[PDB]
């Protein structure tokens, strides 16, 4: 089926739908970035199986293993990038930094109402290790101003 | 408000039942006498000598030793093991040739031929006329005097065994990886399957050493109770019995040739180790037994079989009859070289309910094939001088029959199957569990936004 | 050996305890949940050492590296749904989840005074696919309604 | 060069400063010690690229997937560890452990201000498994008090 605020029980299924609304699937699109390697831990074996013999084309079973090391590996990769930012216990987060509009000159209401998250990637992909710069630094201080904010104990 | 909150909680101690690959570990010792004077320790990474036990305090769940998965990685991780220590040898390839025979002089025996034939020098142009001692079972006429082949050469090549490697058995543990444990059922009356009423935990199991055996169990672990015997069910004939006795009782084994081995280049860089001559006397090669002390073990295994068999049932054991040579004998390696042994001397006896040794013949083959597949047939070469080994007989196979003539339904005999249930014997009280670290459950706390 | 309180110190020691005492001891499964892989980097070796050729014996270690990657992504799996709970930092959470009583009848004192973990287990593995459900709705909304008070005010 | 202060935009490059300045550097260190597997990622390939028989040298690429499934894991390992702590969201915590001068008799100046890191390492290396030990306990308690705290709603 095709529209808007309905296949967001299945994986992807909101992709076509506007940025507020697809605000609330989230966590399918991030369950299933990881739990998949279902799909490999069920079924990934040597020889001695429907096998019997041959162990080189389970030796290529290297090629299988392989995907599943770069999987958790991409994984845990973001879930520091998003720890640095000082947001690791979350799906959504405010940050102190203020959108500079030169990075898109577009109203509150458009982004959220009218532009797909696929078009939003279009435009701020220009911008965004600016961003990730201005995160960094934003939290990074903040570490620091509230271990002072404790230390005048 | 006073109704309950769910909680969840990370690290709660439960498990349940899985299927898991353990790895292996041995003793450091062999481990540091690197490259592979024996096979497993070459891969089987060193052990941690502390191996620290855990009682599981007030637990009791139910062990099946029948159904458990490990034993089942032990066969297949042997199996393994054995073709890699073989994999780098000599395929024995250009032995499978015409040989002329005759009988030993030296010398009751006609088990071995004295054989000559026609082999290749290193130089590919150049053959010479040689000649070596087979065992009459090694060797099929295929026919003026007669005329031999080797036996496996209609249906495969062998790999000759390399000296330097040795069959005997190391320790080896296993070990559960991260995130499963290995249960260990204490109870000294454990018969294999129930809910065993004292456990712990640990992380890797006791040295078990891979031996190999036909119709009984030698150097393996035994119970400090009673005498165990256990079965999948018993009453059905086509299981076997195990049995594990309270102590040991103590085999001597001989070859009393003084064997001379002979070296033979089969092509530039391969040598084929020959059986040379026998010096002295040719004698049979035998085990000994104390008929006082076996005599006394069978009386105490009888008194187990009739508390499952009655009361006066008259109980009795006969020889493993019918078939070919690997189920109708006792069978093992010896030093490096391979027995075979009809031990009728032992189970011929029978039982009512009211100082000198038992010597049992033995035979020996230099052609082997282990597990019964039928293209890895494996040459053994032959060892030098007079050779013997000393064994505690740990525990023995038994099969039953339906009721004999008529009062008995207990001819028991010497049984045998699959070499798996040896694993059995020793992974009696293992099982292993995976954890599930989460847990919710409810209480009377809530949190504020 | 045997009783209550004595062998916490030890992994899984506490398993025939009640749920209130053994609630004392969760670091311990969770800290031998990952690190037990000390067992295994410590003694992981290839060719040259200890072998030479034969060399299916080197890449037979490819059943130890296979229960290495296995356990590292089983237990990152729980980092993820811990994490989506909203409760990723801790080894206890209370939730707005209430307990309904349908799931057990039984009291607050007898679950956590008499029963052990590994008997609750078979009540609550009737139920406990609602209960991740419910959990993972609760916060969901939780975290929209945080992001609504800090622009509203 | 050689400074204070200088090189923080570089990996390590703060080493030979002093412990106040150099705790500015920290995501630095913290983002190279996984993300570095960028240099593994981009050319362990087996199929094709360049080579396509000797397939024994694509075997002996386990050397290089091993030294992957190691970095996941040791970072993995401090995570777990940091978490438990009360302490996983962040580069910097204050804690419930008192400091026992015994552990080092130096005063708060010249431990900041006069010491690198490398130096500091030397001496704590002593008494670290004690300090960690009282961490755990300290906040294996807090938990409790907290769950009580909100248990007396
Ligand atoms: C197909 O995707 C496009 C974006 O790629 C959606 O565009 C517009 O999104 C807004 C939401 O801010 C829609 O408003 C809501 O639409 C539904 C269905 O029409 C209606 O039930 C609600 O009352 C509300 O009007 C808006 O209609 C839509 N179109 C335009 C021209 O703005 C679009 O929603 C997706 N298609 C469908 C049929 O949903
Ligand atoms: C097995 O068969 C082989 C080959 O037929 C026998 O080996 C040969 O045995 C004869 C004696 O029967 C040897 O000849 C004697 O050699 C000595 C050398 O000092 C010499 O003094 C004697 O006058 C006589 O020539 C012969 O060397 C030996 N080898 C060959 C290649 O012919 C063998 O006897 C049979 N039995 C055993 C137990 O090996
Ligand atoms: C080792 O290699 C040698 C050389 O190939 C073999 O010796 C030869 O064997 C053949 C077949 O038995 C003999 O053939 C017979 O010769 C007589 C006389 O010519 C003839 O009447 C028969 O009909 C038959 O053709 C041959 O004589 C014999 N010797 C030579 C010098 O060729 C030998 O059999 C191989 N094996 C052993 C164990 O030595
Ligand atoms: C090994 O030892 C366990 C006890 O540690 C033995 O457990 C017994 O197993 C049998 C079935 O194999 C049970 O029999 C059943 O009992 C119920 C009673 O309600 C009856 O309705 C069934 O018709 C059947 O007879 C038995 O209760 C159970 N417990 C005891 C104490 O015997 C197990 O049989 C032993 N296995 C061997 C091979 O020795
Ligand atoms: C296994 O049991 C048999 C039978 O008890 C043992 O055989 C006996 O061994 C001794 C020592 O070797 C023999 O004594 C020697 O006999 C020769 C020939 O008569 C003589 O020249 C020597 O001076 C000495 O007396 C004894 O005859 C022999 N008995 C029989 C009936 O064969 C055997 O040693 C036991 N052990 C092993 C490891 O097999
Ligand atoms: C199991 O035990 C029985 C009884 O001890 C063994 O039976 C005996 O088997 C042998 C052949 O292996 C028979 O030998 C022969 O003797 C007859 C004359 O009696 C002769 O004509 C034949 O040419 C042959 O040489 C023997 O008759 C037979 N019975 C007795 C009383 O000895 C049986 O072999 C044992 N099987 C195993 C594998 O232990
Ligand atoms: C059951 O276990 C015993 C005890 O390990 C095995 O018998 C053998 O015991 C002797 C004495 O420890 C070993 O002797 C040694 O032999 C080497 C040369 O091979 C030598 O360098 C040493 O100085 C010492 O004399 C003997 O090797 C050992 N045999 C084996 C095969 O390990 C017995 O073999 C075991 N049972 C079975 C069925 O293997
Ligand atoms: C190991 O296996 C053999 C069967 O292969 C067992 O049976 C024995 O076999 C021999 C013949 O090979 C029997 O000899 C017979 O003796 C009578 C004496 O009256 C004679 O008339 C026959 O012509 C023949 O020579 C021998 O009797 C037989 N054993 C028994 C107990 O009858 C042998 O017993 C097995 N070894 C052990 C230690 O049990
Ligand atoms: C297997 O068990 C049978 C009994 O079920 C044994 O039967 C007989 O046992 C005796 C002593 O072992 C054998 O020796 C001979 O006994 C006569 C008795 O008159 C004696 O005069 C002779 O001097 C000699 O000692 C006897 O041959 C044997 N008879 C039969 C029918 O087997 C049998 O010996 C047992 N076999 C083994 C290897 O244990
Ligand atoms: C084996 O586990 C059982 C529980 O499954 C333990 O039994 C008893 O458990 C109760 C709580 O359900 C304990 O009661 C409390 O004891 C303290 C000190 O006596 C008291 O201040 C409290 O008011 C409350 O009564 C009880 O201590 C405990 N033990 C006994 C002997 O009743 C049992 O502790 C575990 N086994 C062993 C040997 O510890
Ligand atoms: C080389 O590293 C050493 C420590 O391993 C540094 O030692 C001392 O560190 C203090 C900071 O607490 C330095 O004070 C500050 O230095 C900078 C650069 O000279 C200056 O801009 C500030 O006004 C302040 O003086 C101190 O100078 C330094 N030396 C001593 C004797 O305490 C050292 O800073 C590093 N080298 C350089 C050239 O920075
Ligand atoms: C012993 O030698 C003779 C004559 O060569 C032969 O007939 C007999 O079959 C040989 N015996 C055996 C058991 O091979
Ligand atoms: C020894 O064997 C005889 C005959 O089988 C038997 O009478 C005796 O009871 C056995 N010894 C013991 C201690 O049972
Ligand atoms: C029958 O055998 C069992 C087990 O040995 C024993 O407990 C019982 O007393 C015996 N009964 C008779 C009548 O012999």
């Amino acid at each position: 089926a095709v529209g808007i605020g309905a296949v967001f029980l299945g994986f992807l299924g909101a992709a076509g739908s506007t940025m507020g609304a697809a605000s609330m699937t989230l966590t399918v699109q991030a369950r299933n970035l990881l739990s998949g390697i279902v799909q490999q831990q069920s079924n990934l074996l040597r020889a001695i199986e429907a096998q019997q013999h041959l162990l080189k084309l389970t030796v290529w079973g290297i090629k299988q293993l392989q995907a599943r090391v770069l999987a958790v590996e991409r994984y845990l990769r973001d879930q520091q990038l998003l720890g640095i930012w000082g947001c690791s216990g979350k799906l959504i987060c405010c940050t102190n930094v203020p959108w500079n509009s030169s990075w898109s000159n577009r109203n509150l209401s458009e982004i959220w109402d009218n532009m797909t998250w696929l078009q939003w990637d279009k435009e701020i992909s220009n911008y965004t290790q600016i961003i990730y710069g201005l995160l960094e630094e934003s939290q990074n201080q903040q570490e620091k101003n509230e271990q002072d904010l404790l230390a005048l104990d | 408000a006073e109704n309950l909150w769910v909680t969840v909680y990370y690290g709660v101690p439960v498990w349940k039942d899985a299927e898991t690959t353990l790895f292996c570990a041995s003793d450091a010792k062999a481990y540091e006498t690197e490259k592979h004077n024996v096979w497993a320790t070459h891969a089987c990474v060193p052990t941690d000598p502390n191996p620290q036990e855990i009682h599981l305090e007030n637990v009791t769940e139910e062990f099946n030793m029948w159904k458990n998965n490990m034993v089942e990685q032990m066969h297949t991780d042997i199996i393994s093991l054995w073709d890699q220590s073989l994999k780098p040898c000599v395929k024995l390839t250009p032995l499978c040739v015409t040989l002329q025979c005759t009988n030993v002089t030296n010398n009751m025996r006609g088990e071995l031929k004295n054989c000559s034939f026609n082999m290749t020098t290193e130089l590919r142009d150049k053959k010479q006329k040689v000649y070596s001692l087979f065992y009459r079972l090694d060797v099929v006429q295929i026919n003026s005097n007669k005329e031999y082949r080797l036996i496996n050469c209609n249906t495969s090549a062998c790999t000759q065994a390399c000296p330097k490697v040795s069959f005997e058995p190391i320790p080896i543990h296993y070990c559960a990886p991260a995130g499963f444990a290995i249960l260990k059922c204490k109870d000294k009356k454990f018969n294999g399957t129930g809910p065993c009423p004292s456990v712990s935990t640990v992380q890797c199991t006791h040295g078990i050493k891979p031996v190999v055996s036909t119709q009984l169990l030698l150097n393996g672990s035994l119970a400090e109770e009673e005498v165990m015997i256990r079965s999948e069910n018993i009453t059905n004939n086509a299981k076997n019995i195990l049995v594990q006795f309270n102590t040991p009782v103590q085999i001597n084994c001989t070859r009393p040739n003084n064997n001379t081995r002979k070296s033979i280049r089969i092509g530039p860089g391969q040598a084929f180790y020959a059986t040379g001559d026998i010096i002295g006397d040719i004698r049979q090669a035998h085990c000994n037994v104390s008929k006082a002390t076996w005599n006394e073990t069978l009386g105490k295994v009888v008194k187990q079989l009739r508390k499952h068999f009655g009361n006066n049932t008259i109980i009795r054991f006969a020889n493993s009859s019918g078939g070919d040579l690997e189920v109708t004998t006792h069978s093992f390696n010896c030093g490096g070289e391979f027995f075979y042994c009809n031990t009728s001397g032992l189970f011929n006896s029978t039982w009512i309910s009211n100082n000198d040794s038992i010597t049992l013949p033995c035979r020996i083959k230099q052609i082997i094939n282990m597990w019964q597949r039928i293209g890895q047939c494996m040459y053994a070469p032959p060892i030098q001088g007079v050779i013997r080994c000393v064994s505690n007989i740990t525990g023995l196979i038994l099969t039953r029959d339906g009721g004999s003539t008529n009062s008995t339904t207990e001819t028991f005999r010497p049984g045998g199957g699959d070499m798996r249930d040896n694993w059995r014997s020793e992974l009696y009280k293992y099982k292993v569990v995976k954890i599930e670290p989460l847990g919710v459950a409810p209480t009377r706390c809530k949190r504020r936004v």
